[PDB]
């Protein structure tokens, strides 16, 4: 449900 | 003819692709090494390759004009659904019809049907992907066309779970009109023959390869022994 790594690569 | 805004989109996409695609393949040395004799002896190496490739596609995506101006949730939906398809597209740059392999600069990093089958995939699904690569290679795309197509693929407003489909469609339409105008202004005949139509058909073919992969991934990774050989990012992006 959460996407910590994908989020971090987008930031 | 090509406006300044359409030339600007292209310039941006070229720059983005150049900084996220090393045509020397130097980073592959850092992957788990290929083993071609477990039985899935290639799975560690090709999982790394995929995971590395997801990173790169994300770096390319974030540069697409307007993508970063979508909500995070919609950015994540678009990348999760398109990641395999853009890996497939971008791989066309190493793919060679000489042998039907992906040639990344050395015998160790040359990948054929057999290699992919030792990563857990049936010859029956691998075959359509090789046929896709051939058809795409035959288009002889200009780099400008290649990158625009990768971008149109990512900003597709029909992916399930997209909330601002209109915003996504506004982007995509700007890319698409950029692409059409480019083929007409810069691509000489007869290579330009129905080229837009053919490029868009590749996107449809990619939906099919995606759907088929989705099911195979769900089978492979359902097995804890296999999932253990993947990467954190692959698990997060394609699912656990
Ligand atoms: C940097 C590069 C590209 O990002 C990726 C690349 C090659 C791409 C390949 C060759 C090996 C097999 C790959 C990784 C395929 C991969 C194993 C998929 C399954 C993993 C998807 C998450 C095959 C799925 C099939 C088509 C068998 O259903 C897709 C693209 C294929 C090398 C280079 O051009």
């Amino acid at each position: 449900k959460n996407h910590p790594m994908l989020m971090n690569l987008l930031k | 003819k090509l406006s300044e805004e359409q030339q600007h989109i292209i310039a941006i996409l070229l720059d983005a692709h150049h900084k996220t695609y090393d045509p020397t393949y130097a980073d592959f040395r850092d992957f788990r090494p290929p083993v071609r004799m477990s039985p899935l002896s290639m799975l560690p190496h090709l999982a790394d390759l995929v995971s590395y490739s997801i990173q790169k596609v994300i770096g390319f995506a974030k540069m697409i004009p307007g993508f970063r101006d979508l909500t995070s949730d919609d950015q994540i939906v678009l990348l999760k659904s398109s990641a395999i398809e853009v890996i497939m597209l971008r791989s066309n740059q190493s793919f060679t019809m000489d042998d039907m392999s992906w040639d990344c600069g050395s015998q160790d990093y040359k990948y054929d049907v057999t290699d992919v089958s030792k990563a857990g995939h049936t010859l029956e699904l691998i075959e359509p992907l090789i046929k896709f690569q051939v058809g795409l290679k035959k288009l002889n795309l200009h780099e400008e066309e290649h990158v625009l197509l990768m971008a149109i693929c990512i900003v597709s407003p029909d992916r399930p779970g997209v909330q601002d489909a209109k915003l996504v469609e506004a982007i995509q339409d700007r890319l698409s009109n950029t692409l059409q105008t480019y083929i007409r202004c810069r691509h000489p005949p007869p290579g330009s023959h129905q080229l837009y139509a053919k490029m868009i058909q590749k996107l449809a073919d990619l939906r099919s390869l995606n759907e088929e992969h989705s099911k195979q991934y769900r089978s492979l990774s359902f097995q804890p022994e296999n999932s253990m050989k993947l990467t954190p990012l692959v698990l997060e992006v394609f699912g656990n």
